[PDB]
């Protein structure tokens, strides 16, 4: 549950910004990618990594969640 | 069909009353039932469990006399206060959070004439310091596993801290329907009760005890620690010149700089300075 | 109680107890029972399970032929 | 030979006989402990790191 | 450490002279109390890795 | 007739949950039942309890009643499970005693020959104390006073019940009532203690103020046969003191010269051990 | 009356207490032991009579305002280095 | 907070234990222990314990349901009894034996090895002797010399008696001659005494019947203690036999065992010394 939490932060920070940003930025969506194509993981990393993927593709970078 | 991520208010003296009858009946796998109500279809809660001898035959139903059973209930409800049957328990010095053969046959039979009947696995020989197993589950029929499998409804509730045993998951259960989460009626009320009354030290802390083992203590603990002026010796001449982690990574005694700390001389400086400070309180109160 | 004899007394609190067929444990002696009373190498009985000792037994050998 | 526990008080003519206490072995190992903790390890650690 | 005093509460591991490794993931391996224990491959190690 | 009596950390909370659940239509306040147990050396314990619905009246405290075929039948059961379990005592809440207890203790010592009170507070947590333990002697009050009911305290101290040690710590899990952090800890215990030592005199000082001014009738015939002694004891002399001026003083400069000065000692080298690896560390980054 | 206070029962207080002659101390303070009145020692070169009783008596209840004062001398006492040490401890129990 | 959380999980219970023998610690966080009943199982060591303790093959505590590294026992003599130091205590001398010599000069020949001289084993070139076989009947005592000599020289003696051995205890004599080998090297002025071989340890003629396979890996065991022992320290072995014929080879052959020494019969001029020196 730490990790999936980990990963739906490592998501929201990530919404709406490109590896401009910082060059994790690549590497944290393939990670994403890789880990929600990772069927053998926990079913709660499994669902926290989706819902990472979710969030940080939340409209096609169009929408976004800020409290700025 | 409804099983989500369901919750057992345990009480504290139904906690009492199976570590006392395990206790009495260790090598027995003595038997009981756990004497609870569905407020709702998850939010379980037992309040009271009550103890009956297993009968010479074993594990089963007939063991759990009914006439006698009836008796009780009555006698609980004219004195005290009545609670329903939904699920029952079991010290389980055999192997660990699963049910034997004829404890799921057993327990199928609960299933049929209750609702639920949860299936609670204790054990007394395993729960010795720390750890006290209480793992309830349910049997399911062969539908559930036809359709989609894991009965664990959507949340993210149950699968907060589930690890089920090996022995558990090879067997059915706590692997038919899920494992159910505990949870324990720390109520105020009560649990103020215990905390202030149970674990009692309140005019004990005025011991005085200056030298009533300690005069030898010390000679022990200057011998203790001379071990330790040999071994921070032994310390001081290692101290080799080439990054001295690399050779204490090969080369561990555990001595007074490594692993017998300060904390275990501030451990004896401590019970000096308390021994000091009482006896030098009362000294005061002397007059 | 199980039946085993004193293997080694270790120390005032702790004693090694062996069982009669095998294994010998790191027990707790009896509260009313005393070093005194138990003695190295003497038949005493270890609580079944929580293994600490209960009660000390005098044992006996017989040559049962042609006595 | 210290067989005996006493002192000769000449100017008394007397002998004062004392019971001498011997629990105090403490205080000499402590000593020991003081000694054989302490001088084997100040002095050569901290003049091979002279420089700190 | 309490976790592997508890693992260890099942015995922890249980040594075994291992002799043959089968292809399907099967070790035959000697376990010295009763002997043979034909048993799955851990994860960590691969069949050829036995 | 017993020695002592010693409750367990197990019946009080049940006691408690007990009057919790029948007081929800009875408010009379008297919650009374039957305390089981065992007495084998003297020292008597209790391992179970049940309580029955009660009803009081003021007039003259003889006004009550109880279902004793079913408490019978819990008895029987309860031996049939367990058969060391025996009743030891009755209980009744409401520490301001009542007349009844007199007919309730004739009416069940058929179960137990040395019949004993039990009194549970369930709501008041004063000091420490769970319950108090009371044992029936009417054999003439005293040498030359007339005849009372006298119903004494046999003293009594809260066991150690074997296997709840697993329970308790897990259900409290917050407090950790354990020697943990020895410094603090002590502090806490000594804290306390100073707290129960003053409480507790300050009500010895009240009890001899309150019988100087006589508005209650005075038990000195124990009183003082118990207080004198405690006073006179001789434990102002300090040429005692004197005598032991080393009474561990020695053990106290040894701690100072062997307990301080090895933290201090161990402490520099961590410190020089770090302040040279900074050294070094900011010569050689570059 | 006297907790320790006055331990030294001296011959010439003896002899206030009893009006008794010198020889007689001895066998008075012998039956003293026996009965139980006073098991402290007895000394001859100052005649120093150690103070224990265990054999209590009526204290005069009219008179209870004695011991009621040495308690509650014994309540302040006990109170004001509490809060002494409580003083010297604010800086760990505050 | 974190120094009342350090000192509350330092609990560690470690009360109830039980003993299997550890065999040898393969790295930190893994190890590999055999229990009393056997069943040799691989467990997790803690960091409480560790090398200060953890010698090779020394009997070790283990928690009573977990067979996890609690503690290992320091006293090994006393695990199986089979005598223990007798050492510091004067039974019989030396010169005060009735048995004068026999030879009694390769007897001083193998406590030169006790009596220091293994700085002169080496220097001079000489290859000290390791074993001494008494091959004797129980004339001149065959005993009177190791009661001797481990006093002559303050030396452990120890009785073994190899009748007591060959019993259920056959997995655990393994253990037990790793145990008394650790007795000896802890010190040095030891020596061990074996007795009563011929009959019952390892006899080479009759074939193996049942337990006689036990025996003989208990003194092929024995044969790997005496050579891992190879001259580390100063301590001597010495076996006492009636007939060395039914013993094997491994310890008879040289590089083990090669002193053999014969203690016969009364010799009637030595039998009248002997009856003088006893009256
Ligand atoms: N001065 C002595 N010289 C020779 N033998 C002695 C002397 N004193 C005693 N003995 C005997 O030597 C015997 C040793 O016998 P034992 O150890 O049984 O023989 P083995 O060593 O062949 O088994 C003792 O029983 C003892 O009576």
């Amino acid at each position: 549950y730490v990790r999936q939490g980990a990963l739906i932060a490592s998501a929201l920070i990530m919404i709406q910004q490109t590896e401009i940003t910082c060059p994790k930025v690549n590497q944290f969506r393939q990670l994403y990618s890789k880990v929600i194509n990772d069927k053998h993981d926990d079913v709660m990393a499994k669902f926290g990594a989706i819902l990472a993927q979710g969030i940080l593709d939340a409209g096609g970078h169009n929408v976004t969640i800020s409290l700025q | 069909a409804v099983d989500t991520a369901e919750q057992v208010y345990i009480s504290s003296l139904a906690l009492l009353k199976m570590l006392k009858h395990g206790r009495a009946g260790v090598p027995m796998e003595v038997m009981g039932l756990m004497l609870g109500e569905f407020v709702d279809d998850y939010t379980v809660r037992v309040i009271d469990v009550f103890a009956m001898p297993q009968s010479g035959t074993g594990v089963s139903v007939e063991a759990v006399d009914p006439v006698f059973q009836a008796k009780m209930l009555d006698m609980l409800k004219q004195t005290g206060r009545p609670e329903m049957v939904v699920g029952w328990y079991h010290s389980h010095p055999g192997f660990g959070c699963w049910l034997s053969g004829v404890d799921i046959n057993t327990q199928q039979s609960f299933e049929a004439l209750s609702e639920r009947a949860v299936a609670v696995v204790v054990d007394p020989i395993q729960s010795v310091k720390g750890k006290v197993v209480i793992d309830a589950f349910r049997l399911i029929n062969a539908n559930m596993m036809v359709l989609g499998h894991e009965p664990r409804q959507t949340t993210s509730n149950l699968g907060h801290l589930n690890k089920p045993s090996i022995q558990a998951l090879i067997h059915g259960l706590n692997r038919h329907y899920y494992s159910i989460t505990i949870n324990y009626r720390k109520n105020e009320l009560e649990q103020k009760m215990l905390l202030n009354l149970h674990k009692k030290s309140w005019m004990e802390g005025l011991t005085l005890q200056d030298y009533s083992e300690h005069c030898k203590h010390n000679e022990s603990v200057v011998k203790e620690m001379l071990e330790l002026a040999k071994n921070y010796n032994k310390a001081v001449e290692e101290e080799d010149k080439m990054t001295p982690e690399q050779l204490a990574i090969k080369n561990v005694g555990k001595q007074d700089p490594k692993r017998h700390l300060e904390e275990h001389v501030d451990v004896l400086m401590t019970s000096n300075i308390v021994q000091c400070l009482a006896a030098m309180l009362d000294t005061v109160v002397f007059k | 109680q199980i039946v085993g004899e004193v293997l080694k007394q270790l120390t005032e609190e702790k004693f090694i107890v062996k069982a009669t067929n095998g294994p010998r444990y790191v027990v707790g002696c009896r509260r009313q029972l005393d070093k005194s009373k138990l003695k190295p190498g003497t038949r005493v009985a270890l609580d079944m399970t929580t293994l600490t000792i209960m009660r000390y037994l005098p044992r006996e050998v017989d040559p049962l032929v042609y006595n | 030979d210290k067989k005996f526990h006493g002192i000769l008080d000449q100017g008394e003519g007397v002998l004062i006989i004392f019971d001498e206490p011997p629990v105090d072995k403490t205080y000499e190992a402590a000593l020991e402990t003081i000694q054989n903790m302490s001088k084997v390890v100040d002095s050569l650690y901290n003049k091979a790191k002279k420089l700190t | 450490l309490r976790e592997e005093l508890q693992l260890l509460q099942e015995q922890g591991s249980y040594v075994g002279e291992v002799v043959r490794a089968m292809d399907k993931k099967k070790v035959l391996v000697k376990v010295h109390p009763e002997g043979k224990f034909v048993v799955d491959v851990d994860k960590n190690i691969d069949i050829n890795d036995v | 007739a017993v020695q002592k009596v010693v409750v367990h950390p197990l019946v009080l909370l049940s006691v408690v949950d007990h009057f919790n659940r029948i007081g929800k239509v009875g408010n009379q306040k008297r919650v009374v039942g039957v305390l089981l147990g065992s007495w084998q050396k003297k020292v008597l314990d209790v391992s179970n309890s049940f309580a029955v619905p009660f009803d009081e009246d003021d007039k003259d405290d003889s006004v009550w009643f109880l279902d004793h075929d079913y408490l019978e039948n819990m008895y029987g059961m309860f031996k049939k499970v367990n058969a060391r379990e025996r009743i030891v005592g009755w209980y009744h809440t409401g520490p301001k005693l009542h007349k009844n207890d007199i007919a309730i203790n004739e009416l069940m010592k058929r179960y137990c020959p040395n019949s004993v009170l039990v009194i549970i507070d369930v709501k008041p947590k004063d000091l420490g104390l769970p319950t108090e333990a009371y044992i029936s002697v009417e054999e003439v009050h005293d040498d030359g006073t007339p005849t009372s009911k006298t119903f004494e305290h046999v003293t009594s101290e809260i066991g150690a019940e074997e296997a709840e040690e697993v329970g308790v710590e897990h259900l409290l899990r917050d407090i950790k009532d354990t020697t943990v952090g020895t410094l603090s800890q002590r502090i806490t215990n000594q804290v306390h203690g100073l707290k129960g030592l003053n409480s507790k005199l300050l009500d010895i000082r009240s009890y001899l103020e309150k019988v100087a001014t006589g508005k209650l009738p005075i038990n000195h015939q124990i009183i003082y046969q118990l207080q004198d002694v405690f006073n006179l004891l001789p434990d102002v002399s300090l040429q005692e003191f004197v005598k032991a001026f080393y009474l561990k003083t020695n053990d106290q400069m040894v701690v100072v010269y062997l307990a301080s000065l090895i933290r201090s000692v161990v402490a520099l080298h961590n410190l020089i051990n770090n302040k040279i690896a900074n050294r070094d560390a900011e010569k050689k980054e570059g | 009356t006297r907790p320790a206070n006055h331990r030294q029962l001296t011959f010439e207080e003896i002899a206030k207490s009893a009006k008794i002659t010198v020889n007689e101390v001895e066998l008075l303070v012998m039956k003293a032991l026996s009965v139980g009145l006073v098991k402290g020692s007895i000394d001859e070169v100052d005649k120093r009579v150690h103070m224990t009783w265990v054999q209590p008596r009526v204290l005069d209840l009219q008179q209870i305002k004695g011991m009621k004062d040495r308690l509650e001398f014994w309540c302040t006492d006990v109170k004001s280095m509490e809060m002494l040490v409580e003083h010297q401890a604010h800086d760990i129990l505050t | 907070e974190f120094l009342h959380a350090q000192e509350e999980v330092k609990r560690i219970q470690s009360i109830p234990l039980v003993i299997g023998q550890f065999l040898e610690a393969v790295d930190q966080n893994t190890a590999i222990v055999g229990s009393t009943t056997g069943s040799n199982y691989y467990v997790r060591i803690l960091s409480t314990i560790d090398r200060e303790l953890l010698k090779p093959n020394a009997s070790v505590a283990l928690h009573k349901h977990s067979n996890a590294l609690v503690d290992v026992l320091p006293p090994e003599a006393d695990s199986s009894i089979m005598m223990l130091t007798s050492d510091q205590k004067p039974d019989v001398m030396y010169a005060d034996i009735g048995g004068m010599d026999i030879q009694k000069q390769e007897v001083r020949e193998a406590v030169e090895l006790p009596l220091t001289h293994f700085e002169l084993y080496k220097q001079i070139g000489i290859d000290p002797p390791r074993g001494v076989l008494m091959y004797g009947p129980p004339g001149c005592g065959k005993t009177m010399l190791a009661k001797a000599v481990a006093h002559h020289t303050t030396a452990a003696f120890i009785r073994v008696v190899g009748s007591e051995f060959v019993q259920k205890y056959l997995g655990e004599g393994p253990r037990m001659v790793r145990d008394v080998f650790r007795l000896a090297k802890e010190n040095a002025p030891a020596i061990i005494f074996i007795d009563e071989i011929d009959a019952i340890a390892t006899k080479r003629f009759d074939a193996q019947t049942g337990a006689d396979r036990e025996v003989q890996r208990i003194l092929l065991e024995l044969l790997n203690q005496m050579d891992g022992f190879d001259q580390n320290v100063n301590v001597k072995v010495i076996m006492a036999t009636n007939r060395a014929d039914t013993l094997d080879p491994a310890l008879l052959r040289p590089g083990r065992l090669d002193r053999k020494i014969e203690f016969p019969l009364p010799d009637r001029r030595q039998k009248r010394l002997i009856f003088s020196t006893i009256t």
